[PDB]
């Protein structure tokens, strides 16, 4: 039982309890306005003026309201600013402060309120992985790093440190090592630790090495709910969406793209043979540790559905020519891109993030031989000039052993099952 | 996580949230 109250608020806990039924029993307006008047009375309360954040609080949930929400966030702050306020009361203030921050999608201040939490209680180590969390959620991997190092020391055991760390080192290409700490704090079974982050991970990471028990971790993670299917292994699905590898242009019904794209192919083929030529930092390396060995790079036309106007520069006709389809160009959890790869590379086999995207390549440079793409059981071949179309949240590899480059063009699109709502709403990958 | 997850799954997140 939380000890709420300090002295001075156990001498007005009736009313306190009072406004706290009010707020339990639903009647949220009366709640508010209970608090409120409790707080003018009593300026300095910290269980008053809680109870007037937790009412904002509730009342932003009812309201679906960010702007309320934002309202509650300032009063939690306000409690930690009062005089005499009990460690449990504050230690509840923030932690719902930084919860709510980071629910808005305000991560610097969440931050910010995580490190003051683990300096008002340095003892706390779930704090300090909530910290970590929160140097993670700001693309801080060096800070959060140090931050489990700092949790494993005092508490090796603790398995929400163990499967961050392990990510972490996955993050970083330390994969051998990743893999004892993934594993470890899976089966630690520690709160935290059930997450497909982890399993899509300690199974990649495996893979790599030549573990064989990788599979064994995506069946686990699909009896557990994390993914669909073993095969298809993304985590940012619209769930029901049609399930399958390879897909043709009928059944996609982006029939009129698919003309486009292979009608004008030669056109789409000579413009980035020209940025190759005459512009070629415009391709960028893969960034995103997917090769065991060799080169590939892309020049991204469109990404999260926004036009590279600097990019459409190097590309203006084929630009102009995607315009005409918005499940493209619109498409803001997938990219339009041309992608080059060199003999000798080999991609490990992957994942993509999202079921909501379909994957077209546009065969531009294909060499007779040496080239292919895996996904799932069905492996296939480029041609230029035709589409191939896949499902990229399927697992799939891709091999380049010819004698010079391959050049496709790489064009996603929504899911077709995915209603215009549901392309107009989800967050953008 | 200032980096996109484009082609895979290598960030904590691969999403901005929101609120409501
Ligand atoms: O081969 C390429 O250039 C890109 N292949 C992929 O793994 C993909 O499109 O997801
Ligand atoms: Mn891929």
């Amino acid at each position: 039982k939380p000890k709420l109250l300090n002295k001075f608020d156990k001498t007005i806990k009736a009313e306190l309890d009072a406004a706290e039924k009010l707020r339990k029993r639903g009647k949220i307006e009366e709640a508010v306005n209970a608090f409120k008047e409790l707080v003018r009375k009593y300026p300095q309360s910290p269980r008053a003026r809680y109870g007037k954040a937790q009412c904002e609080d509730d009342l932003a949930e009812k309201r679906r309201s960010n702007e309320v929400l934002r309202g509650a966030i300032e009063t939690y702050q306000e409690v930690a600013s009062l005089p005499d306020v009990p460690a449990d009361l504050l230690k509840l203030s923030l932690k719902r402060r930084s919860d709510r921050q980071q629910f808005l999608g305000h991560m610097r201040g969440s931050l910010l309120t995580l490190q003051r939490l683990v300096q008002l209680f340095p003892n706390d180590t779930s704090l300090k992985n909530d910290l970590g969390v929160g140097y993670l959620l700001i693309g801080d991997n060096d800070n959060a790093k140090k931050v489990y190092e700092e949790v494993l020391s005092v508490t090796p055991n603790d398995g929400f440190a163990k499967v961050h760390y392990g990510f972490i080192l996955k993050a970083q290409n330390k994969i051998a090592e990743s893999i004892p700490y993934l594993k470890e704090g899976i089966e630690s079974g520690d709160p935290g630790t059930d997450d497909g982050r982890f399993y899509f991970h300690l199974g990649d990471a495996m893979q790599r090495v030549g573990n064989k028990e990788a599979y064994k971790w995506y069946e686990l993670g699909h009896k557990r709910g994390h993914f669909a299917s073993v095969w298809q292994r993304s985590l940012y699905n619209v769930n029901g969406l049609k399930a399958q590898p390879w897909w043709t242009p009928k059944e996609t019904g982006y029939t009129e793209l698919v003309k486009s794209l292979e009608r004008n192919w030669k056109l789409i083929r000579d413009e980035g043979l020209a940025v190759m030529d005459k512009a070629k930092g415009l391709f960028l390396p893969e960034d995103e540790n997917l090769r065991e060995k060799g080169d590939w790079s892309q020049f991204t036309l469109w990404q999260q559905g926004r036009r590279n106007e600097n990019a459409c520069k190097g590309a203006p006709k084929t630009c102009t020519l995607l315009e005409k389809f918005p499940e493209t160009t619109g498409c803001r959890r997938g990219q339009i891109k041309y992608s080059i790869m060199h003999p000798g590379t080999h991609v490990w086999p992957a994942t993509g993030p999202t079921n909501c995207r379909l994957r077209m390549h546009l065969g531009l440079v294909i060499p007779k031989e040496g080239c292919k793409i895996r996904c799932a059981n069905e492996t296939k071949t480029w041609e230029e000039g035709k589409v191939l179309i896949f499902d990229d949240s399927f697992e799939h590899e891709v091999w380049q052993d010819a004698s010079s480059f391959r050049l496709i063009f790489i064009v996603d699109v929504w899911h077709p099952e995915l209603t215009p709502q549901q392309r107009r709403s989800l967050p953008a990958i | 996580n200032q980096g996109k997850c484009k082609d895979g799954l290598g960030e904590y997140t691969c999403t901005s949230l929101e609120g409501f």
